């Protein structure tokens, strides 16, 4: 124990490094981007049954054409969805358009370098690097459907598919075996539920598990308990059969 | 003897040394191979990117800096940003005050100073990231190499990141012959991609797997990936 | 200003321990007024008693506290109090009510408990005051920042004592004299010296002033206490 | 370049001691020996000019110092800590007093200033405490005579007589002996002058003794005549030849 | 020119306060209130400069109901006006003043009394049996001083007001669109929602 | 006093067509009565198909002209190369003019 | 690592190491200096010392001019000699801007002396390393000698020395005051007593001295100069030819 | 840094000289009119492009500036020196002396350790040139300390190059030409580079001389840096 | 410019900070609260080192934050004076710049955001302070309850319990309170209440303390006797064979 950004004798900054050990404790998340659309979903994770489970917001909107799910100190993602807000809003303010999904990231990105003692920068207001992953989805017309993991080190990372949190090492490897580039909005949707359902330490239902995702047609929307519940029912009569 | 002093950058060891800048150095060390190269009308950088997955993108070193000039990366990617960032200002102010490209070597010069600052500075750390630099400019085509400890040399061609020495050994031998290569954009990024190559037990570069970049005497800092690469593999 | 890994404040804990060996201080609120009360600590013939003041100190007309911890670090406190008295003054055209005065106190500490990196104040008072809300007020504070209301209450050394004594005699009847009387008494038996002399203490009381209206503040003069001492047969 | 420690260098340690302050206070005691006595028309204090070779010359120190016309102070242990906290106190008493009043203020007022000063370095970030202990000597209208100590904690108290310093312990002893509140002030210096003869190694004469006295008026320290209303400064300090008289007859 | 009225009685405060609302040559609302509570028994009235006005009185109201709320307890009417007073004198020297003048009616439960407080832009407080802002005052003060007495009930306050309205229409040169009037006492404030066609 | 404003004349016009857009100039540069130049174009090519100019006081113009050049640079560096479409240009230039109100 | 032996906080005992360590500082460079008085002037004597060389030997100076009338002598590492002296120069120069007359030797050793007391109770400041000895003939209070320390201290002076071998130096002083019966050097020229300062620099070392192990400088009314090389020449024979 | 330790000696200025003892060697020499610079460059890999690595710094137009040690530090400490003379120009007209300069740089670096918030300099620059009054050489170490010099070195061959000097100002008291301490540049940092040989090398020059430059810094390049290269590879055949 | 940062990561990616304030918090009275069908009402504890106290003037642990919502909490008392205060002036601002009072989400999102603020700030720790947070939105019946957390973290609760012995108090709540059948009378609600404040504090003498939160700012605190008037009619009822 020293200090904030230092480095390790392998190169690693410490604190950036321990931040994806946080990662690792949050509830999963998994995302799925297709030619119809991305979905994005998430595990809820109620400490008891008494928390209304519908008060548990892991997946919020940024504009109409981007969506954003996270995992990890949950805490610390309402100023970074705050700051994409303000940054997708400006966008539209400055230029009459909608922001590119890869500039909204980078600009998130941006802030989640704002962290240091006091460090030679301009300024660094903050003193620790968030613990916080964000997978960030999208559509634009210049590059189309998109996906991107947002790490607190300031990196971001393109996917067709990726999950975080808990759950992800075995998530990651079954997005590997079943993610083609041929993938309707339909079956992402099954393939998210089905994955969630393997790595969540309950029985996935409506109540511990929600679903999203962003066309370029309808934008970026969340669905209600009912119309998750239908593609649970769906799931399991599908993996009956086979 | 290596125990308190490896607490800030702002301690030197017994022997002289500044470990956080060594360790800084050490996160060049294991990052993606990249490669600079030039003759006397052009000047190129061969960049192998690095994935995550097999369902990720292979994340982008290189980086435009003005239409003269341009870099790729090597460690931590952020770090190239801010510094890239900074170059594309200098440029740009050389331009707005002076109408006047900024000199390769002065870009060199400016690199140096403010990764200097961070080597001296407390609660401060150094950049993380090493550089390879081209450009065209009054004097012909460029290239340099960045180091974090802010050590900037200027090279007829070098290579950075995990497994260099390949490529560098093999840029050492190739010299007379590619710097020969002059109104012939084609047979230096060939020169380039077949430097890289000294540096792959890895795999056979593939289409997503590599990025080029040239610059020289009618030909503005342009970057190439995926279909544009596929008749250079 | 850190976390213990229990949870405790360690500079706080280590202050409430530094105020633990300081002069005792008592508090007793009646029907009719409150008593203040405070020992000095191991003092010395030469010590000039008459201009002295270390333990009891007049924040407005209405309040007067009694400090046991660092004199030093309570003039701070009590200046910045009594500007913030004057303050709603001056605002309101009305005296502060004791309450919102001893929460401005309770803040400041508050904060060198969580920012800054300086050091917690090393200060415990007991506040007595009359407002025409609540009439007469007994608080406490100390370097924590938390604050709490009192019929009768001890700080700085020998606490527990005290508490156990004040206990046993108190009751919600009883009159200032009586007060007074409990005070010293209790102030008797908790000392560390051979017995309870007048050079060794200081003594206020805040009285609805025998016939007027209106409320008073009597901080004892050294002959008032050396009388006061021999009526409750201390001599 | 600038200050990095922007936290307090004494803290409470897990007994409830500020370690700084004690150790502030352990460096007083090594100091040398200073006293006060208060008369009924006059207050004195005294140290020893404790010289560091015979080339040096003892009188360009000041170890008794005026602080305003009708306050003076000395101290024991860190003489560079005391010549600073004498600047700050003299100009605090125009900034915070004589500028707003138009007058010079009390004793209890401008010490309460001094202690203002002396615990703000016990609290402030990237500072050690002052290591002195003060004497602070004065008189005003409505209080008359006063004396008063101040620590390096910034805690201080009203003495009729005490010493601070090396020998400050047996000194105590031998002024409470000899002090009643019905003193002159002549006698209060003959038993300063006493007291400090048990404290001195070598030489004991006006030359290696600073004193000063709180006592009346002098008009013709004033420097000008024409305006009754003042007659002068209370504090003096005593010359080599005035110590030395009283010692013939000591 | 805006009418601010006050009349305090024996048992209440009342306060009249002009309904138009007039830019350039057009009277853009015949129906304003000129009026924020402050506290169940303290109610401010104001008039002057286009957008400081009401600005200036939702400050203040904003104010009140915090200390309210953080004290549990209503502040007095003269503990209000004082603090009132202080911010406009604070106003008064700094780079934009308020351009506000204010009456502030208020019943203080602790004493029992009703008390009408006028305050201008200046940071100017008296208390008065009756007071008016700008123009209106130059009628209204001589009226008041012939057919006010102190011991008047409320709905002798609510004739001797008719009066003042009355001479106001007669007078004044603009149309200030009749006063919406209301009432503070011991039960708090209500308004005689009833005045203007009565 | 000084004066901060010049007014160097010159006339300016743009029309539309269906599938292409003229912005004409005079090439003339003038103070009070005298000429400074016959030939100081004041119509640019700003890139990504933009055309601009802007006409009265030559050095705010220039500025102005400078100043959305550079924008247009920046917008390629920030947002992927992406075409900057003149609704969107028109909207920057707005925000340039009225960054500078008062 | 105690951090009562790093930054300057006190140890239990009631001690500043760092200060302490910085006394030490003074001696690093091996040079003793002396100072005395003369009837209207003051005279600064210490050795010069040029091992290398390669060294230019006129660069090489541990005597400053602070002002016309002030002359410095520092005893510790040239860096924290040279930072010590323009800052005296400046505040000489403030001073009289400021005051309207020439800042005296004892009011600049105080300032000084002040300064230093500051980096002894503030933690991000070192002291600096070094003893200065301010020389001048004050219009109000004649031929002067005030030293300052790394603790802040400062007194005035009859005669002082500095350095390795101060107290043999200063005994040997005191030894001719104690005879003498008087304060100062009873002689006209300043060259007499620059030729005592010598000689008695040479009985206390223990050491002969050619005009390049030497260096003098002298204070008079309205000026400090310094001595060249063949100017201590002809006071080195001037003693040669008497002791 | 702001920290002595108990022999009065400063502990992070002392492992700064180390870095420096681990640097290039480089050289200044005073001659009678002038000063000549000659800097030693490690020729790490052929790739290198000869004589494209300026390591010589001016100032002004009148001082030459070279260094041993962490070159980045060195660069920060020119970049000062400019603004310090700029400044001094600016405001007194004249450009500026070289022992004025000097000092400039001396309380700067100096000043880098008096705070535990900074570290000193990880070089020993020398430079010099000429002025209103002579040629002038000085050499500045970490902690601040600089003086006047006939013959300057530091780096890794600093003891050999140091013993050369030596020789040359015992046998020449009548003084160097500006042309002849040129060539013995080159041949003291051919000399210097026996104890850094693990690697090839390249030499560069440069000097201010009154009669060769009329007093403006300016570098050795074609016949005269041939000649010097030259003269030096004779006289170890 | 005091910004040394206090609130780092460990090596296994927990920030110690945030973790040792919820030990000041489970060290902390308890404080528990429950939602009905047409109210929400609140509970606390008060500890018995001395018993001397006046109660007239001594701090409630209930605090009104605008008329119509109230904050309880566990932890530092002094910690908790700055959030309240806090949290009552933007109350005030938002009844100012959006004509509207807060709703009690929103309330609860701020206060939590600073908490989370002070989780990642140079100079400051984070509070030693969780917070339940219970009232009714403008011009709605549907009652809320909210928890916060010294990182930040808030959600909704059917019923919930923060500070000492709060693990006993969850497990009682967990088997009784009803999802299906919300206590559907005030009273009943307030019966839920104290039994599970039972398990933890002894005599409900001079340490259960109640306030009840009805729609359209009906904001009530009980009394000793009609707290005392549950603790009867559950004790010798609720103890048969």
């Amino acid at each position: 124990d020293r200090g904030v950004s230092t480095f390790s004798p392998e190169g690693r900054l410490f604190q950036v490094e321990y931040s994806l050990e946080a990662i690792k404790l949050g509830s999963t998340a998994i995302g799925i981007a297709t030619k119809e659309g991305v979905v994005l979903g998430v595990e809820k994770r109620a400490t008891s049954p008494l928390l209304e489970s519908d008060s548990i917001e892991k997946i919020v909107e940024i504009d109409r054409h981007i969506g954003c799910a996270m995992s990890g100190l949950t805490a610390d993602a309402r100023s970074m969805i705050e700051h994409a807000r303000t940054a997708a809003v400006t966008h539209n303010l400055y230029y009459d358009e909608d922001i590119n999904v890869e500039s909204l990231t980078q600009s998130v990105c941006d802030l989640a370098l704002r962290f240091g003692e006091g460090a030679s920068g301009e300024e660094r207001l903050m003193s620790r690097p968030f613990g916080v992953a964000l997978l960030i989805a999208g559509h634009d017309a210049d590059d189309g459907y998109q996906l991107f993991h947002a790490e607190p080190s300031g990196t971001f990372y393109r996917y067709n598919a990726k999950a975080i949190g808990s759950g992800s090492e075995g998530a990651q490897a079954e997005l590997l075996n079943e993610w083609h580039s041929s993938l309707t909005l339909k079956e992402a949707e099954l393939l998210v539920l089905k994955i969630l359902k393997q790595v969540m330490e309950e029985k996935l239902d409506e109540n511990n598990a929600q679903l999203s995702c962003i066309t370029k047609q309808d934008g970026f929307k969340i669905y209600d308990n009912e119309k998750t519940a239908e593609l649970i029912k769906e799931l399991k009569e599908k993996e009956a059969a086979e | 003897f290596r125990n308190n002093y490896d607490g800030d950058t702002v301690t030197f060891s017994p022997t002289g040394r500044l470990f956080q800048v060594e360790y800084a150095l050490e996160a060049i060390k294991q990052g993606s191979v990249t490669v600079g190269l030039r003759s006397n009308t052009h000047a190129v950088l061969v960049a192998l990117k690095r994935n995550a997955d097999e369902l990720s993108s292979y994340q982008k070193k290189i980086i435009k800096c003005d239409e003269h000039m341009g870099l790729s990366l090597a460690g931590l990617a952020p770090d190239a940003r801010v510094l890239s960032n900074y170059l594309r200002q200098q440029c740009n102010y050389s331009s707005l005050v002076f109408n006047r490209k900024l000199a390769v070597e002065r870009a060199g010069h400016l690199l140096c100073d403010k990764a200097q600052k961070n080597t001296q500075s407390y609660g401060g750390r150094p950049y993380g990231v090493g550089l390879l630099i081209i450009g065209y400019d009054k004097s012909g085509a460029h290239l340099l190499e960045f180091q974090p400890s802010g050590n900037v040399t200027e090279l007829y061609g070098t290579a950075i990141g995990a497994r260099s020495q390949g490529a560098k050994t093999y840029l050492e031998r190739t010299l007379d012959t590619f710097i020969k290569i002059d109104g012939n954009p084609d047979e230096l990024i060939k020169a380039g991609v077949e430097a890289i190559s000294q540096s792959l037990r890895d795999e056979s570069l593939t289409v997503d797997n590599l990025s080029i970049a040239i610059v020289g005497k009618d030909t503005p800092f342009t970057i190439y990936d995926g279909e544009a690469v596929a008749k250079y593999i | 200003t850190i976390f213990s890994p229990e949870g405790r404040l360690y500079q706080v804990e280590y202050a409430l321990e530094s105020i633990s060996h300081a002069g005792t201080a008592i508090g007793i609120m009646a029907s009719d007024g409150i008593v203040l009360a405070a020992e000095r600590k191991v003092t010395s013939t030469l010590l000039e008693q008459d201009t002295s003041t270390e333990k009891l100190y007049k924040l407005n007309d209405k309040i007067a506290v009694a400090v046991a911890g660092l004199t030093a670090d309570a003039e701070i406190l009590i200046n910045t109090a009594r500007i913030h008295a004057q303050n709603y003054l001056k605002t309101y055209n009305e005296d502060i009510p004791v309450e919102i005065l001893v929460r401005r106190l309770s803040d400041i500490k508050q904060g060198y408990t969580q920012h800054g990196g300086l050091r917690p104040f090393g200060v415990s008072f007991i506040y007595a005051g009359y407002d025409d809300r609540y009439g007469y007020q007994l608080y406490t504070s100390n370097p924590s920042g938390n604050y709490t209301g009192w019929k009768a209450i001890s700080v700085g050394a020998n606490t527990s004592a005290a508490q156990t004594l004040l206990q046993m005699d108190y009751k919600d009847d009883m009159k200032v004299d009586d007060a007074i009387e409990l005070a010293l008494k209790t102030l008797s038996k908790t000392t560390d010296s051979s017995a309870l002399t007048y050079d060794r203490l200081e003594f206020a009381t805040i009285r609805k002033g025998a016939n007027d209206g209106e409320v008073y503040q009597k901080i004892f003069k050294p002959q008032e206490i050396k009388d006061i001492l021999v009526k409750t047969g201390i001599t | 370049m600038t200050d990095r420690y922007s936290f307090s260098l004494t803290t409470f340690s897990p007994s409830g001691k500020l370690g700084q302050i004690d150790y502030a206070l352990t460096a007083v005691k090594q100091g040398v020996t200073s006293l006060g006595i208060k008369a009924t028309n006059g207050v004195v204090i005294a140290t020893e000019k404790k010289s560091s070779s015979p080339l040096a010359m003892s009188e360009t120190l000041s170890k008794v110092s005026l602080l305003t016309p009708d306050i003076g102070a000395v101290y024991s242990g860190m003489g560079p800590d005391y010549r600073v906290l004498v600047d700050k106190s003299r100009k605090v008493a125009h900034t915070s007093y004589k500028r707003i009043y138009g007058e010079y203020p009390p004793t209890k007022l401008l010490v309460s200033e001094v202690a203002k000063i002396m615990q703000e370095a016990t609290q402030s970030g990237g500072v050690r405490p002052f290591g002195v202990s003060l004497l602070i000597a004065g008189h005003d209208e409505f209080n008359g005579f006063s004396l008063y100590q101040v620590d390096p904690s910034g805690s201080y108290f009203p003495w009729k007589a005490t010493a601070i310093g090396k020998g400050s312990v047996a000194a105590k002893t031998f002024l409470e002996k000899r002090w009643n509140d019905e003193l002159e002030l002549e006698d209060a210096i003959h038993i300063a002058l006493l007291t400090l003869k048990e404290s001195v190694e070598g030489e004991f004469n006006g030359d290696t003794i600073e004193l000063a006295i709180i006592g009346d008026e002098n008009p013709d320290l004033l420097g000008y005549t024409g305006i009754p209303t003042d007659k002068g400064p209370r504090f003096r300090k005593l010359t080599s030849q005035e110590i030395n008289d009283r010692l013939e007859a000591l | 020119m805006d009418i601010i009225l006050g009349i305090r009685v024996q048992d209440s405060v009342i306060l009249a306060s002009s309904k138009a609302v007039t830019r350039g040559i057009s009277v853009l609302k015949d129906s304003d209130d000129k009026t924020r509570q402050l506290s169940p028994h303290t109610l401010m009235s104001f008039a002057g400069e286009a957008g400081d006005t009401v600005q200036f009185a939702e400050y203040i109201q904003a104010n009140i109901q915090l200390y309210s709320i953080r004290e549990d307890y209503e502040l007095s009417p003269q503990a209000v006006s004082s603090f009132v007073r202080q911010e406009l004198a604070k106003s008064i020297r700094s780079r934009r003043p308020y351009q506000v003048n204010v009456l502030i009616g208020g019943y203080d439960k602790k004493k029992n009394k009703p008390e009408l407080y006028q305050i201008d832009y200046l940071g100017t407080k008296v208390e008065l049996p009756y007071g008016a802002h700008g123009y209106s005052g130059f009628y209204t003060f001589s009226l008041l001083d012939h057919h006010y007495r102190p011991d008047m009930t409320t709905e002798e306050g609510l004739d001797l007001l008719k009066l003042c309205v009355q001479e106001l229409e007669k007078r004044m040169p603009m149309d200030f669109k009749g006063v919406i009037v209301k009432i503070v006492d011991k039960d708090g404030i209500r308004q005689v929602d009833d005045f203007q066609a009565q | 006093q000084f004066n901060p404003y010049g007014d160097n004349g010159g006339t300016i016009l743009g029309i539309a067509g269906e599938d292409f857009a003229v912005l004409a100039g005079d090439t003339r540069n003038i103070t009070d009565y005298s000429i400074n130049s016959r030939y100081e174009p004041k119509v640019f090519d700003c890139g990504d198909n933009i055309v601009m100019s802007a006409n009265g006081f030559a050095a705010d113009g220039d500025a102005l002209v400078k100043r959305f050049k550079n924008s247009v640079k920046w917008y390629h560096f920030d947002h992927n190369d992406k075409k900057l479409s003149i609704n969107s240009a028109a909207r920057n230039i707005q925000h340039l003019l009225y960054g500078k109100r008062f | 690592a105690g951090y009562d032996r790093h930054i300057t906080i006190f140890s239990p005992e009631g001690r500043l190491y760092q200060v302490e360590y910085a006394f030490k500082a003074t001696n690093q460079t091996n040079i003793n200096s002396l100072a005395v008085r003369g009837k209207d002037c003051t005279v600064v004597i210490s050795q010069k010392k040029v091992p290398d060389k390669l060294l230019d030997p006129t660069t090489v100076s541990y005597i400053f001019c602070i002002s016309r009338t002030i002359g410095m002598v520092v005893n510790g590492p040239i860096p924290d000699a040279r930072n010590a002296a323009l800052r005296a120069k400046a505040e000489a120069a403030e001073f009289r801007y400021k005051y309207g007359y020439d800042m005296p030797c004892d009011v600049l050793a105080k300032r000084m002396a002040n300064l230093s007391q500051i980096y002894t109770q503030r933690a991000y400041m070192r002291p600096l390393g070094v003893i200065l000895t301010f020389v001048s003939v004050d219009e109000e209070l004649g031929p002067s000698i005030y030293k300052t320390d790394p603790a802040g201290y400062y007194v005035g002076y009859k005669a002082t020395a500095t350095g390795p071998k101060q107290q043999e130096i200063t005994t040997n002083l005191e030894n001719h005051f104690k005879k003498s019966k008087i304060d100062h050097i009873n002689e006209e020229s300043w060259e007499k007593v620059v030729e005592f300062a010598i000689t008695h620099m040479i009985d206390a070392l223990g050491t002969e001295f050619s005009k390049n192990d030497l260096e003098v400088g002298v204070a008079t009314k309205d000026k400090f100069f310094t001595l060249s090389a063949e100017n201590i020449e002809e006071r080195l024979v001037a003693i040669a030819e008497q002791d | 840094n702001s920290v002595f330790s108990p022999d009065g000696r400063n502990f992070q200025v002392e492992y700064a000289v180390k870095a420096v003892e681990n640097g290039t060697t480089s050289i200044g020499i005073k001659c009678n009119d002038g000063v000549v610079f000659a800097v030693e460059k490690l020729i790490t890999s052929k790739l290198l492009v000869p004589q494209k690595n300026v390591k010589i710094q001016v100032v002004d137009r009148h001082i030459g500036c070279v260094y041993s040690g962490l070159i980045p530090d060195g660069r920060h400490l020119v970049n000062r020196g400019r603004e310090e003379a700029a400044s001094f120009k600016k405001l007194y007209k004249t450009p500026i002396p070289i022992p004025a300069f000097a000092d400039r740089l001396g309380q700067y670096v100096q000043a880098h350790t008096l705070y535990n918030s900074v570290r000193p300099f990880g070089v020993s620059t020398i430079f010099g040139g000429v002025d209103k009054n002579g040629a002038h050489l000085y050499m500045l170490e970490p902690s601040g300390s600089y003086w006047g010099y006939k013959g300057a070195a530091t780096g890794k061959g600093r003891q050999s190059a140091k013993a050369e000097l030596e020789k040359l100002v015992d046998h020449h008291p009548e003084g160097l030409s500006a042309r002849e301490a040129v060539k013995q540049a080159a041949k003291i940092i051919y000399l210097a580079h026996e104890d850094n040989k693990e690697k090839d090398f390249e030499l560069e020059i440069s000097w201010c001389s009154l009669s060769e430059t009329n007093g403006l810094h300016k570098f050795v390049k074609g016949d005269l840096l041939q000649e010097a290269i030259d003269f030096a590879q004779k006289e170890i055949n | 410019g005091y910004d040394r940062a206090l609130s780092i990561f460990s090596p296994d990616g927990h920030i110690f900070q945030v973790e040792y304030a919820l030990e000041a918090v489970k060290r902390g009275t308890c404080a528990v609260g429950v939602k009905g069908k047409n109210c929400v009402v609140l509970g606390c504890e008060r500890r018995s080192t001395l018993k001397l106290q006046d109660t007239r003037i001594t701090p409630s642990k209930v605090s009104k934050i605008d008329s119509h919502v109230v904050l309880s909490f566990s932890g530092l008392n002094a910690d908790s004076r700055i959030l309240i205060e806090k949290a009552r002036v933007e109350a005030q601002s938002h009844r100012l710049t959006l004509e509207d009072p807060v709703t009690v989400e929103y309330l609860t999102r701020y206060v939590a955001g600073v908490q989370q603020r002070y989780t990642q700030s140079g100079g400051v720790r984070p509070f030693g302070v969780s917070t339940l947070i219970a009232g009714f939105d403008p011009r709605d019946d549907e009652p809320k309850l909210y928890q916060t957390e010294p990182s930040g973290i808030y959600s909704s609760w059917s019923a919930q319990t923060i500070g000492r012995n709060s693990k006993t108090v969850r497990e009682f709540l967990e088997k009784n309170y009803d999802r299906k059948e919300p206590p559907a009378t005030v009273e009943e609600c307030v019966k839920l209440t104290v039994r599970s404040l039972l398990e933890v504090v002894q005599t409900g003498a001079k340490n259960i303390e109640i306030t009840v939160v009805k729609p359209d700012s009906d904001i009530v605190a009980l009394s000793s006797e009609e707290i005392n008037q549950y603790v009867t009619q559950i004790e010798q009822e609720k103890q048969e064979q």
